[PDB]
């Protein structure tokens, strides 16, 4: 019941204030790893010469 | 007959050695446990040129490997094609050069190079004969640049009578690796314009530069640098391999290459490379491969050639071409850049010609054209180098170790030399 | 092949170091039992027991039982060997003459004893990481002294100190600058290099990307535990281009005394509000020298810039990684020294960072850590200098280090030592 | 600074406290949780037991509690090396370094995988010559 | 099979055999009863050695329990492990000895010394090849040295073609256990050195060594003391009770360990004894080992080993260890140590390896040592002797049995004698 003082809902002890948003859950769960992206891998390294085809 | 051995130092070298062995692996059909797969009978014919033989049956490459830190050859060993060394030809140290030339060829080097020595020797007397040393290594690392060159030296006063191909790396200034680059880039330098055959140094800036304009694939690694170079590297070795119409080896490179004794500073440049959007659309003929050989973003250093004009250059065409083509190519190239060849070397273009093409393509042409216009690397070099000097900024480490600025000041004042005599010929006139 | 020896000196190296090793665990995966649950990576910050549970490469020195006996009796008191514990019973009471000259010689010796126990059992080590506070006492003393034993004992091996120096306008003591001038002599002349981490600047760090207004010092401890880990990312994991611990001094070094410099680490941003921003290298890089990112409270643009080692850890590629040296060069903010056209020293590596659990931090894909030699490096050591010269003027608080076996001059002689470093710094500074 | 003599029932942190408490048969050993690690009184509604170190009975032969020890304990070398030609294996310890296992020993798939994609692989050779 | 029997006197005697029979007892696997509950078979084959057969299947050692007064014995029995010993003439007496080595030799020893003779005749001749004797007493007590020796004396006379071995504790200066303890230590001495061919030393006041500066346990008690006596005394026979590569039994160590007749005294030592604290904490391989043996803490004797040098030593590894590890750390050992061991005799080190370690072990060695150190234990036990006999004190209490004043003299006229004898070699040179 003290929580609710706009001082314990903001403001914590030890921890980041609690701007309570959602995550879409579906994702952020198991392993997801923020980031803009990995740095998609583009198609072949070396196939692009000696085009084997 | 007429065999080469292959033995490289420092990291940039052990990798681009790592490459270019899987690239001749993948050429001859050599599969990763050792044993024959080839096709045509012509896969075997000269396989003296870089493999030797042990009982089995299988085959192992006449490599040394040697680097003082024990994580790059660790990390190479593991991956693919790593199994076909002979662990007895590794060698290394435990302490690390970092990047000092006092500690990679004073200090630490001067010891750890007998074991190397006494396996070099070893491997070179084992076969037939020998024709040369191919050397691949960075000028801006430390360890490399230091045992690099030391081991080089030492080659040259025990075989007096052998060739030695070396390429080095240099230090673009654009993009560096090394705040203390410049200092061992130039010390280098000057330990090898004495007493190196053959050098063609390889800029990656132009590689940066060539594997996005021409390609125009987005992401490149490591892996595409390395391999370009190796292709570059098998590019002037396939005559040695493969029978053809003239044949030329390294020597015969070097009589139609080198005019003076103190010009042996190369830059080279390979080609097709054609991109995975158009290769379906770009059209193979003697025409487009000549211009584009001649292109200048084709070739592999960002110093620009067309600030001096050539004093002479070759080409090792390699597949099925009839020889008119080339040479009516030549003579009108030749003439149509009337202005950038020299007016008292005339009839200054070298030709060649393999039957076997490469993997998969059909004609393939490797560029090695000593330019003028080399001046620039050096000259920027030497530009970095005076400024750092004035200060004496980091030399206190170049000092802890036994060498003073008098060594220095003779790498300086050589390399200089070499600069001024090397644009003396730019405005000579017959 | 490779290793390091820890050694944490005061109760500001031993929080510090307890925090850091709580990252290091877990990094490897070594439960707190010691036994791994399920390549050789571990080697360069563990020492295998032949069979069994591994243990750590660190030797704790301090004076008053109750940190350590909390150290020996938390969480983490089976990792530790029994007997590497080394304690005393009389505190040093932050008088620096306690901890060199009457009582902290008593126990200095026993840290010989122990360290070449633990060298021996080593194969080949690289060099030392260890961690004093000019502002705690305890440290203050037996920073000085070690480091001088340390020196006769081994040689030419080289060493780096992450010092926590007083902030510029908050103070924890009320004698602070006394200690400073007086240990800050020990270590120009003994240690190859040391790291800035004045504790002030750290606070900003927190409140303007955490939103965090009640940070503790295990909050602050935190982040340190990360800049250490980028340092040494190279040396234990497999990776496209690596910078070892030799090459530290070989590129950030222009002389034999200027050993200082500043390190700073982001991009530091917790999954509250992370997502929002992209977190690409070429971004990632225009934070790291931004004057916020300064994990040492000093104006960067005060001065200009020596050469700075900036090593990457993720899944950075190497080329975006050049484009970055491009778009800082061109930039006008920043301005280099004349006498270095080239100075960046670039690092890669592959294994992403780690995140404790319940900590603030997040667990983003790419990390930049920042080590920059600076001439602003200056400000911090001239803002003390008004510190030491107000309170000598009345000598006050010197009648107890007279009397504790410190002789007088001992002050004067530190005086011209400050001096002259500020002095050099300028004088480098001077295009030519 | 010297060592003092026992005083006080152990528990306290006077001196020689680490020691004496690693003993399992002293009932020092086997604390409560809640007793000390206590945030608050009512998130936990009461104590628990964990236990002190892991340590043998008798100082003498520590090496006790390793069933692996026991197992190897009772063996001989004339029983660990001329066993029998069938099944008779290497138990020499190699250098590292001759031991790497390359990855293309450890997934034996990707070595099979390798050749037909890149080895002979549409080359051509129709040599312009005379005889052929 | 060459089995040896084991006689203790007095109550230290008493005690430690107590303890040495209850080690043995678990190893073998002999439950405190005596019907096997071992596992492998290499503890049968070899179990003749300390433990005889009888009908029903239970073993019962054979061993000599005796003394001058009944507390002792009567406790011994008390304790577990105490229903094992023979009930069989088994010598105690109803006198007491009251620490007066004249008492317990002479009238009161005398008396009750035949039957005890008798018995230990009756077991010895047991066994099919004897190998020897082993007896483990004290000089400071009255039963021990005093009784005790006495049937040391007898054996002797009897079967001159068996060695005899002794576990001899020697009060030391710095711990007062007894007033007359000075007299009787003396008046022991002189009659060993003409009989026993082994002796070793342990001293009481050393056992709390390891005990207190290594061990670190806060009370140890008698009981704990007792065990490292027996740890080292288990470990002397570890190859006459199991298989190895290099087997060496007793004899071996005599002609082994003993250069001259007359300097027949070792002290011995045991390792690796580390505290409860650091259990797991540290690596058990041949390189720790071998630095603790030689340490001068770990010696169970309270001379200091650096004070002198050394001429022969004895090292009984246990447990499966390779075999070069041994031999190159005995070599390092040496060389790095030359100033402690003597010039004219080289190669002053001994190997041996055993097929099996003590149970709950991996790795243990027992070190038997002769030093010409061993001179400075006597000559403060002589030191007090002559001053507390200028005054005759105490003397008129052994002079009321019939030992007479003119035979005082003669057992220190030898006490000097061996300590003059074996100090000069400690400077001796070739
Ligand atoms: N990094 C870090 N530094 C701290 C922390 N707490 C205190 N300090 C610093 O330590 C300095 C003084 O040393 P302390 O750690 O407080 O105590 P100490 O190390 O035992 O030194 P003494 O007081 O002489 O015993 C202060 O000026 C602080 O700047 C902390 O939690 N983390
Ligand atoms: N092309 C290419 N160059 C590399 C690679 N790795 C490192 N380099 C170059 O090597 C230079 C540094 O050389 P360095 O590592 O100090 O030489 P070392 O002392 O032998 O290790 C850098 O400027 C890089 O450009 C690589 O994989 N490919
Ligand atoms: N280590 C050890 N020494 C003992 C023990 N009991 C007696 N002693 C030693 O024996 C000496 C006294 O011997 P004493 O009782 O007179 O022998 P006794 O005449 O046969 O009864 C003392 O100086 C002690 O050092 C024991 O349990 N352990
Ligand atoms: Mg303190
Ligand atoms: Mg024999």
């Amino acid at each position: 019941k003290e929580a609710k003082y706009h001082s314990r809902q903001v403001e914590p002890l030890g921890k980041r204030m609690e701007r309570n948003y959602e995550f879409p859950q579906e994702v952020h769960q198991d392993n997801f790893k923020f980031g803009v992206a990995t740095i998609n891998s583009e198609n072949t390294a070396k196939e692009v010469m000696f085009p084997q085809k | 007959m007429r065999e080469i051995v292959h033995i490289q130092g420092g990291q940039c070298g052990n990798q681009i050695g790592a490459k270019f062995w899987e690239v001749i692996s993948d050429e001859h059909g050599i599969d990763p446990t050792g044993t024959y797969h080839g096709d045509s009978d012509l896969q075997l014919e000269r396989i003296n040129v870089y493999y030797n033989e042990a009982t089995g049956g299988r085959y192992v490459p006449r490599a040394i490997l040697m680097d003082l830190e024990p994580g790059t050859m660790d990390s190479v060993r593991a991956g693919p094609f790593g199994q076909l060394f002979r662990p007895d030809n590794f060698v290394f140290g435990q302490t690390g050069a970092g990047n000092n030339w006092a500690k990679g060829h004073y200090t630490e080097g001067a010891e750890l190079i007998d074991s190397v020595l006494d396996v070099v020797r070893k491997e070179a007397e084992g076969c037939d004969c020998l024709q040369g040393f191919q050397i691949t290594h960075s000028l801006g690392g430390g360890t490399g640049s230091g045992m690099g060159t030391l081991l080089i030296s030492k080659v040259r006063e025990e075989y007096p009578d052998r060739i030695m191909e070396t390429f080095s790396v240099v230090p673009s200034p654009k993009v560096s690796d090394t705040v203390v680059e410049p200092y061992n880039a130039t010390l280098s330098v000057h330990q090898l314009v004495e007493n190196a055959d053959e050098c063609m140094v390889i800029d990656n800036e132009a590689l940066y530069d060539i594997c996005f304009r021409t390609l125009k694939l987005t992401t490149p690694t490591y892996g595409d640098l390395n391999h370009l170079v190796s292709a570059a590297m098998s590019g002037v070795t396939c005559c040695l391999r493969f029978p053809g119409q003239l044949n030329s080896d390294l020597r015969k490179l070097a009589v139609n290459l080198i005019p003076f004794p103190r010009l042996h500073f190369f830059m080279i440049g390979f080609a097709p490379l054609t991109s995975r959007g158009s290769q379906q659309y770009r059209a193979l003929t003697v025409p487009e491969l000549t211009q584009q050989m001649f292109d200048a973003k084709n070739m592999m250093c960002a110093a620009d050639p067309r600030h001096g004009r050539y004093l002479t250059a070759s080409a090792l065409f390699r597949g099925r071409m009839s020889t008119k083509e080339v040479d009516e190519q030549m003579l009108n190239v030749q003439n149509k850049n009337s202005s950038y060849f020299v007016e008292w070397i005339p009839n200054n273009i070298k030709s060649s010609i393999c039957d076997i093409p490469p993997k998969g393509l059909k004609m393939a042409v490797t560029f090695v054209g000593n330019s003028t216009a080399i001046q620039e690397m050096f000259k920027r070099v030497a530009e970095q180098f005076t400024a750092m000097f004035r200060r004496k900024a980091f030399l206190h480490w170049y000092t802890g170790e036994g060498m003073d600025e008098m060594e220095f000041t003779e790498a300086e004042s050589n390399m200089n030399d070499l600069v001024s005599e090397y644009q003396q010929y730019q405005d000579a006139t017959a | 092949m490779r290793e390091v020896i820890s050694i944490h000196v005061g109760q500001g190296g031993i929080q510090v170091g307890n925090a850091c090793w709580e990252l290091f665990c877990l990094e490897h995966g070594i439960q707190p039992d010691g036994q791994m649950p399920s390549d050789d990576a571990f080697n360069t910050f563990f020492s295998e027991t032949g069979a069994g549970k591994h243990v750590p490469r660190a030797v704790f020195l301090d004076l008053e039982p109750t940190v350590i006996d909390e150290v020996r009796t938390g969480t983490y008191r089976q990792l530790f060997h029994p007997e590497q514990l080394i304690s005393g019973k009389e505190d040093a009471a932050n008088n620096f003459a306690r901890g060199h000259y009457t009582i902290g010689k008593e126990i200095v010796d026993l840290c010989l004893d122990r360290i070449r126990k633990l060298a021996d059992n080593c194969t080949g080590l690289q060099g030392f990481l260890v961690f004093n506070s000019v502002g705690g006492g305890t440290g203050s003393g037996l920073g000085s002294l070690l480091l001088e034993r340390l020196s006769v004992d081994y040689g030419k091996k080289s060493k780096l100190g992450f010092t926590i120096y007083p902030s510029p306008q908050v103070s924890t003591a009320v004698v602070e600058p006394y200690n400073s001038i007086l240990s800050t002599h020990s270590l120009l002349e003994h240690t190859d290099v040391a790291v800035m981490l004045d504790n002030e600047a750290i606070y900003d760090i927190c409140r303007r990307n955490l939103d965090i207004e009640r940070p503790t010092y295990t909050n602050l401890n935190r982040l340190i535990a990360q800049v250490i880990s980028s340092l040494t990312a190279s040396l234990r994991f497999d990776g496209a281009l690596n910078v070892d611990i030799t090459e530290f001094q070989t590129n950030l070094v222009p002389y034999p005394r200027i050993h200082f410099m500043l390190s700073s680490y982001a991009p530091i941003i917790s999954a509250e509000k992370a997502y929002h921003e992209q977190l690409s290298v070429a971004e990632i890089t225009n934070s790291a020298f931004e004057p916020a990112n300064m994990m040492a409270k000093c104006d960067p643009r005060h001065g200009k810039y020596m050469a700075c080692s900036m090593m990457y850890r993720g899944d950075v590629v190497p080329k975006d990684v050049n484009a970055s040296i491009a778009t800082i060069k061109t930039k006008r903010t920043i301005q280099f020294v004349d006498w270095c056209p080239t100075g960046f020293k670039v690092g890669i590596n592959y294994q992403p960072p780690t995140v404790v659990p319940g900590g603030d931090l997040a667990k983003v894909m790419r990390a930049v850590c920042m080590i920059s030699n600076s001439t602003a490096i200056a400000e911090v050591f001239s803002r003390l200098d008004h510190k030491f010269d107000l309170m000598y003027a009345k000598r006050a608080f010197v009648h107890w280090y007279v009397g504790e076996g410190m002789e007088e001059g001992e002050f004067s002689e530190a005086r011209e030592d400050l001096a002259a470093l500020e002095k050099d710094y300028e004088e480098v500074g001077i295009e030519t | 600074t010297t060592e003092p003599e026992k005083k006080f029932n152990s528990t306290v942190l006077i001196g020689n406290w680490y020691e004496e408490r690693c003993d399992p048969n002293r009932e020092q050993s086997k604390f409560y949780n809640e007793r000390k690690f206590a945030d608050n009184n009512y998130q936990k509604y009461t104590l628990s037991e964990n236990k002190f170190q892991d340590t043998s009975n008798s100082w003498l032969n520590f090496q006790e509690n390793k069933p692996e020890v026991k197992n190897d304990q009772f063996i001989t070398m004339n029983m660990q090396e001329y066993k029998k030609p069938s099944e008779q294996k290497r138990n020499s310890e190699l250098k590292p370094f001759i031991v790497k296992k390359s990855h293309f020993d450890k997934n034996p798939h990707e070595l099979e995988e390798y050749r037909e994609k890149w080895t002979k692989s549409a080359h051509t050779f129709d040599r312009m010559y005379l005889g052929t």
